[PDB]
């Protein structure tokens, strides 16, 4: 008793910790796997791509929203998206299935969120930085973009749209 | 006295909680993948 | 007062707690109104009539955020991790410095609370640029955080002075926790200070017309994650070194308590990138590194789960613990000082699982910035940290003032604690549910009623929670003020000793414990972990600065 209890607990504690680690190493394993598959695309590009937020819609890819979509490989299409105070450009974004869409998103004003309901596309948008994510929607229909970072009094109201074709 | 049977009970509940959450969330990611 | 002249440390502690719980009350009132918001009911015109100064939902959210997560907790840590080490060592803190740290917190608080109350700083508690608040929001918050830096100095002084009197002896348990706490915290606060000195402060004075958003939020989450452990460890100090006494048992292993706090000094700071899993301009491999280190920082909490559990079973058995679950009924569920942290520790169980999910990198994208995130940390900061704080009123507050606790008050708090807990569990299921259904957080969603129709059933929970917790909150305000308004005083329980918990010790302790008291070495290890995890990334951002002008969107 008491000295019997001290020994018994530190015994089951050495095991518990060996089990927790081995269970954590499984968790490290399964993450590694998702970094190896198609699904790993939604992780932002590593490289810095600097932009001026005050020139963005005057000169450059984001100025003309009729120019936002641009095929760039065999099954590739680049969409230059623009998340501004309470709205998304272009509205709507139109895209084809089986195609790998590479988004390039930026803001002229404040930090906005970009979250495409029913997808893993969940990336922050920072003025002065292009956020580059990849995704091939398999499901077709009506995609709704949501701002999920406080950006002003009309934040709760900033919805966007991705339009995907059969 | 003996084996901290009750403590093993509490950490197991915690082991099941982490597994239902994590593996549960590992489902929706691929179903959104 | 005599009590106040030989222990003036008691009075200084109370002025830290009063100011801390007052900030809890003023901050918490926005909660119920926010809980209903996610239940799709719009309660705010009512609140605009009650409180005329409130302009928007998000000024309410900034107040809820800052006054609870920043002001309440930081004034609780400052109260606990100075006084407790002082009561074990039976030594006086350099008093001139202790009051200079309290007034800093108070002058720092008043100066910053005005721009918030005047709606010149609707920016939330994370204040991400380019959303530019009023200059007096930044200056005031600076002085507020820089206050802890004087506290660090005080506890390190108490430590230096104890070592001086007992050369070669091992650091006493509580002081050890206190000491590795404020060291870690000093390593942590460097990311915030550098954001403050380099960008935020010159910005709001106009000296500079811009701020890089990527460095501003990279440096933020430098401090941004350890400061949640700056909240937790004050409650952890109270669960390790005081709860096993309140339950009728002992602390089962001292060296396990020291190793839990040692790992928190190591793996506290260099994990910030788990918050920036969805940010651009950060090499994907840097994140996979910080994902693994965060899973490692789960270990300290995993150990605590077993160390405390065996101590409570040890307590329950001593009170007459029966079969496998018999010890549970044997505990003292009549004492709010015991009931409060335990319940919190139950709710902590779903809290940690949610946490380990968010750390898994790619799985973060599923839940990021949805209602799930608040569902996670409310089971953490708003449950375990605050419940511990509430319970702790029932012993600490007698020990500071000398005013006793009636049987009416003892029962009133039990309900408060059962509701608060029952209210936080209902909410948790509510937000986790809606968060998996894509409901974004930080949004006046009631004002767009037709936006989230598939969240019908969790919206029920959110509505239910807001009612129960409003009731819980009011009862607490009522229970607290009665204790602080009675002229009942026994100057002898103002001089009674703190109910620390005695420790079971073995032979295998010595050589272990002795290695962990090599503080100066582990502090250097912790710092090189930061340079290795942050230095490579920060240097690349510094070479390519890209400031963008300020905005105000409220
Ligand atoms: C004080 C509050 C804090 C707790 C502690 C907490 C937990 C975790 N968190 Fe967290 N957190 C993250 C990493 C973790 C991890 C690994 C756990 C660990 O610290 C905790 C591991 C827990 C355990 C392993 C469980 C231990 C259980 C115990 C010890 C109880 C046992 C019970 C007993 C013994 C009872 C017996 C009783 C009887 C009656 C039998 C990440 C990413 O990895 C995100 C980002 C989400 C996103 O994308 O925005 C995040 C989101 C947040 C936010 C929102 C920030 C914002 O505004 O942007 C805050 C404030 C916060 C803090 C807190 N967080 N967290
Ligand atoms: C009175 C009981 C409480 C209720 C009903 C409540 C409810 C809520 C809800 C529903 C939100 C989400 C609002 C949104 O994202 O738009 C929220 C935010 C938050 N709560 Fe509470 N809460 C309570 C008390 C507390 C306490 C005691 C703390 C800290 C100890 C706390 C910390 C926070 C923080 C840090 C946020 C997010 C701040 C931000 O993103 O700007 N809450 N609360
Ligand atoms: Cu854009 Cu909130
Ligand atoms: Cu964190
Ligand atoms: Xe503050
Ligand atoms: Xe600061
Ligand atoms: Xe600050
Ligand atoms: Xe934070």
């Amino acid at each position: 008793d008491e000295h019997k209890a001290h020994k018994a607990i530190l015994a089951y504690e050495k095991g518990w910790l060996a089990f927790s680690l081995a269970m954590l190493f499984v968790f490290i394993a399964l993450i590694a796997y998702t970094l190896a598959t198609h699904t790993a695309g939604v992780i932002p590009a590593g490289k810095l791509e600097r932009v001026d937020p005050t020139t963005v819609r005057q000169e450059g890819p984001w100025a003309d929203p009729a120019q936002a979509v641009v095929q760039t490989g065999p099954n590739q299409y680049t969409v230059y998206v623009l998340a501004f105070a309470f709205g998304y450009q272009p509205n709507p974004i139109e895209v084809p299935q089986g195609a790998e869409i590479v988004f390039k998103i930026t803001s002229p004003d404040v930090i906005h969120g970009f979250h495409v309901e029913g997808t893993n596309i969940n990336v922050e948008v920072l003025p002065g930085e292009v956020s580059t994510v990849r995704y091939t929607f398999k499901r077709p229909g009506e995609y709704r973009i949501i701002c999920n970072q406080y950006c002003g009094l009309g934040h709760q109201n900033m919805f966007g749209t991705i339009v995907v074709k059969e | 006295e003996e084996k901290p049977k009750g403590a093993l009970a509490v950490i197991l509940v915690l082991t099941l909680t982490i597994l239902v959450f994590w593996l549960g969330v590992y489902a929706v990611f691929f179903a959104r993948g | 007062s005599r009590v106040y002249e030989a222990y003036p440390e008691k009075k200084a502690t109370l002025y830290f707690l009063v100011l801390g719980f007052l900030a809890l009350i003023v901050g918490s009132l926005f909660g119920p109104f926010q809980a209903l918001n996610y239940g799709n009911v719009d309660a705010y015109p009512l609140l605009k009539r009650l409180l005329p100064f409130v302009q928007s939902y998000y000024q309410g959210l900034t107040l809820h955020g800052v006054l609870n997560a920043i002001v309440f907790t930081q004034l609780f840590a400052q109260a606990i991790m100075v006084y407790l080490p002082a009561r074990e060592l039976n030594m006086r803190p350099n008093m001139g410095l202790m009051w200079l740290s309290w007034w800093m917190a108070f002058i720092g608080l008043v100066v910053a609370a005005l721009p918030l109350l005047a709606n010149e700083a609707t920016v939330l508690y994370t204040f991400y640029p380019p959303l530019k608040g009023h200059w007096a929001f930044y200056l005031g918050a600076s002085v507020f955080v820089l206050s802890t830096w004087v506290s660090i100095y005080i506890v390190l002084d108490l430590w230096r002075r104890w070592k001086a009197a007992n050369p070669g002896k091992v650091t006493p348990l509580v002081t050890y926790m206190a000491v590795v706490f404020w060291l870690m915290w000093f390593l942590a606060s460097l990311g915030l200070v550098l954001e403050a000195v380099l960008f935020l402060l010159p910005w709001s004075f106009g000296l500079v017309e811009g701020v890089d958003p990527l460095v501003a939020r990279t440096l933020f989450w430098w401090t941004g994650h350890p400061i949640v452990y700056f909240w937790l460890l004050p409650a952890y100090a109270i669960i390790y070194t005081i709860l096993p006494k309140q339950a009728g048992g002992k602390l089962v292993s001292d060296p396990m308590a020291r190793l839990a706090f040692l790992l928190f000094l190591l793996l506290s700071t260099p994990v910030g990138f788990h918050h920036q899993f969805a940010d651009p301009g950060i090499d994907p491999t840097w994140k996979m590194i910080h994902s693994v280190l965060t899973l490692f920082v789960a270990v300290p909490s995993l150990m605590t789960a077993f160390t405390v559990a065996a101590s409570l079973e040890f307590a329950g058995r001593l009170r007459g613990g029966r079969g496998l679950f018999g010890w549970i009924r044997a505990l003292p569920w009549d004492n709010p000082a015991f009931v409060a942290p335990v319940l919190g520790l139950l709710g902590f169980i779903p809290g940690g699982a949610g946490g380990i999910v968010n750390a898994s990198f790619t799985l973060d994208y599923v839940v990021h910035n949805t209602a799930w995130v608040p569902g996670h940390f409310h089971l953490q900061v708003a449950s375990l940290v605050t419940l511990t704080a509430m319970g702790s009123l029932y012993w600490l507050l007698p020990n500071l003032t000398g005013k006793p606790i009636s049987d009416a008050q003892r029962r009133l708090g039990l309900a408060v604690v059962w509701l608060w807990f029952l209210g936080m569990m209902i909410m948790a299921v509510g937000l986790h549910w809606a968060g998996l259904l894509n409901v974004p957080r930080r949004a006046y969603i009631a004002q767009v009623p037709d936006a989230y129709p598939h969240a019908a059933v969790p919206m029920v929970f959110n509505v239910l929670a807001g009612i129960v917790l409003l009731v819980a909150l009011l009862l607490f305000i009522y229970g607290l003020f009665s204790v602080l308004l009675s002229r009942e005083r026994k100057p002898e329980l103002a001089e009674a000793p703190l109910p620390f918990a005695e420790v079971i010790s073995g032979p295998e302790d010595r050589r272990l414990v002795l290695a962990m008291d090599r503080i100066g070495f582990w502090f250097a290890v912790a710092a090189i972990l930061v340079v290795l995890a942050y230095g490579p990334t920060l240097v690349q951002l510094f070479g390519h600065l890209n400031p963008v002008p300020g905005w105000r969107l409220w």
